[PDB]
This record gives structure tokens, sequence and C-alpha cells, in this order.
């Protein structure tokens, strides 16, 4: 395939959670979102498709993605992490969150993405046991899988991906 | 006056019943962290309405509302006036559907919840009538260690619910003496206090004397009357 090349040294390359003719499709219906993925397309695709209608999450989650940092997201990070949204291990997704819901990236989770994203968290009218580190953060999400994403939503949520995922991966 | 639990619990189903995914996680967070099996703690979530406000959350797609909703549930219902309330509020039917509902954690403490809500009538009657005895028997039947726990759970809740006959006969129309007879094959202690706390008041019952006598479950009750968990012995002996 003319472009089912770029998929066939994907999963040479990448261990994708999704198997064969699934990242082809996902690939598939990338390439017919690009018509490679900027900004804007984060900003609509994950605000319709998936929810989550805090914009600061949006870039956030934009960003983590965009690890490295090109802006244009690769097709490789985005299947990448697309497969670990889909099917992913405890450990990668307490590392996506960890690195993503610290938004200016000091290795940490410091005031400025807990205090901000806890008044995020409360509309308008934890720490006890965790402490912030990735060890113990890890101790007291393993304990309470409420914790995972006790910072900013992520989403995973069933009903939402289940649904995407049934029209995405047409068998 | 109204405790410190009381308000943050106020807050926390303020941004609960109305807010969103992150609003959701972190404020069932504190209620996890609080302590549910305080009383005044139940009162203080019953009075802000809390509970309903979880059910509500059931009914929101998200579903770490329903693992900290209903296991929030499971530790608060240790007292009646909270699942009066939860009857009368109407979120027990919803539950009944949610031992259902396709994610396993909804069903497993769902059913710790009526397991130990179950005492009096109504809720077993409840759970009877909109179904949840023959759901929960078809996972005690396990037809798909993740069917062991919830298992468990729905064994637990039938021994809550083994003192009506209407839910004695729903049982037995469903049939779940011989999924039970294997249940009480299977070696895993947790499942085998509350299968034979059911089977023994179930049993009470000559058609399920006759059934259980069908399939030999008094063979499986020898064999069970040593195990390491002492409790199986009593209720083998019952």
């Amino acid at each position: 395939i003319k472009d089912g090349l770029n998929a066939c040294c994907y999963i040479c390359i990448f261990s994708f959670t999704v198997n064969k003719f699934e990242v082809k499709c996902l690939i598939s219906l990338f390439y017919n979102l690009v018509g490679g993925l900027d900004r804007n397309a984060f900003r609509n695709i994950l605000h319709v498709t998936f929810g989550m209608t805090d914009d600061m999450i949006m870039d956030r989650v934009f960003r983590g993605f965009d690890k490295d940092n090109d802006g244009c997201v690769s097709v490789s990070e985005w299947v990448y992490g697309l497969s670990v949204f889909l099917r992913g291990t405890l450990e990668e997704k307490m590392k996506y969150c960890f690195e993503v819901f610290d938004l200016n990236g000091d290795g940490f989770i410091s005031k400025e993405e807990m205090v901000h994203m806890l008044k995020n968290s409360l509309l308008k009218q934890t720490l006890k046991k965790m402490d912030l580190s990735f060890p113990d953060y890890e101790a007291a999400v393993r304990e309470e899988a409420l914790l995972l994403e006790a910072f900013g939503p992520c989403l995973p949520d069933p009903k939402s991906q289940k649904e995407f995922e049934a029209q995405v991966f047409k068998d | 006056d109204l405790p410190s639990e009381y308000w943050q619990i106020q807050k926390l189903v303020k941004y609960l019943k109305g807010g969103n995914q992150t609003a959701t996680v972190i404020a069932l967070c504190s209620m996890k962290d609080f302590n549910l099996a305080q009383e005044t703690c139940q009162l203080a979530i019953r009075d802000v309405g809390g509970l309903e406000v979880l059910i509500n959350l059931l009914e929101t797609d998200e579903v770490k509302c329903q693992i900290g909703s209903l296991k929030i549930l499971k530790e608060i219902s240790h007292n009646p006036q909270i699942r009066r309330n939860i009857v009368d509020l109407g979120g027990l039917p919803i539950m009944v559907n949610i031992l259902d509902s396709p994610h396993k954690s909804l069903k497993c403490l769902a059913a710790e919840t009526i397991a130990n809500v179950a005492k009096f009538r109504r809720a077993r009657q409840a759970v009877r009538r909109h179904g949840g005895i023959t759901k929960l028997v078809a996972l005690l039947d396990c037809g798909q260690t993740r069917d062991v726990e919830v298992a468990r759970c729905g064994a637990l809740a039938l021994w809550s619910c083994s003192k009506s006959y209407a839910n004695k006969e729903a049982i037995r129309k469903a049939g779940g003496i011989p999924l039970l007879a294997r249940l009480l094959k299977t070696s895993h202690q947790d499942m085998l206090i509350p299968v034979v706390g059911t089977l023994q008041e179930c049993a009470s019952e000559e058609n399920y004397r006759a059934a259980i006598k069908a399939e030999r479950i008094i063979e499986n009750l020898v064999k069970n009357l040593n195990s390491e968990n002492e409790q199986l012995q009593e209720h083998c002996a019952m």
C-alpha cells in the first residue's frame, strides 16, 4: 500500500497495543484528518470527539503528545499516544498523566500544577496519602484508582472511547 | 453544628451534580478520603443528598463515578437509615441495573452495597422485582478470577437476601442451585462463606432440598467442612 508502508514500519518500530488492521485503519483516519496534525486539529478533535471542555487541558494534552515539540504533531507520536489511550498499561498511564499534568515541566507536581487545576476541578460558585514525587504519587495512585486522573481529566471514558473506536476500527 | 465533613461534602456534591470529569474525579477522591464508616458522615452525606448525586453520576457516563460511588455506598451502608432513604430516593432500582451494567466494578461494589443493605424486606424485594437476583445468579454462574470477586459480592448479596420466599423462588426459577454447587466445588474461601450462607436459608425450602440432593451438594459440604477460614464449617453444618 502506498500509505500502509507507514503503518508497517510503525509496527516494526513501535510496539502498539493495537494489532495490524487496527493501526492500518487508525493511520488511515489520521490521513483523512490531515487531508501531520497541528494545534487546531487537537483543539477541535479532542473537544468534539472526546469532550473535556477544559481548554488548558486541551493545550496540555496537545503538548504531552507533542513531547518532541515540533508543533506539527508527527504521526508516530500521534498513533503512539492513541494506542496508549486505546490499550495502555497502568505504568504507561501514570507516566503519561504525570508528564502531561506537569504543565511547565519541572519533573514533579508543584503548586502551579496542583492548586490551579484543583480550582479548575472546582466548579466555582490527596497529598495526605501522596506526600510531589513520582514514587509516592504512583503508590497512592495504585491504592486509589480515582487518583490516576486527580489533576486533569484525560478521558478514556468507555461510552465515549468504545463508541469512537467502534466507528474508527471498522471490520 | 453540622460537621466539617458536612461542609466539604456539600461543596463536593455542589460541583459533582453539575460538573465534569475532573470535578467528579477529585470530588469523589475527597469522598473516598473522608471516613465512610462514621455514622455522622453517613448522615451528612444523606442530608446533602450525596448518595443520590452518586446515582446521578452512575447515570453519568464516567466510570470512576461508579467505582468511588459504590465503594462509598458499601462502606456507609452499615446502617438502616442510609438504605431506607436510598430506596426512598429510588437509587436502588438503578443499582439493580448496575448489577448488570457492563463494567465489573459496578456490579461487584453494588452487590457489596446491597449485601450490607438487604437486612429487611424492601431491598430484597426491589432487587428481585427489578431482576438483580437473576443477574447476580448469572454472575455466580460465571459463563464468561474476575468472576470470583463478582460472584463473592453477588453471593454475599444473596445471603443478605435469603429470608424472603419470593427471593428464594426467584433463585429457584433462575436455577441458581447447580451454579452454587459448582461454586461450592471451587476452593475460593471468600466465595465459600456467603454461597453456603445463601444456600442455607434457601435450602430450608423442600424443593431446594430436593435440588441439592439431586446435585449431591451434601458431599460438597462434607468436603468443605474443614477449610482454613473457620466459618465455612459453621455454615455447612447449618
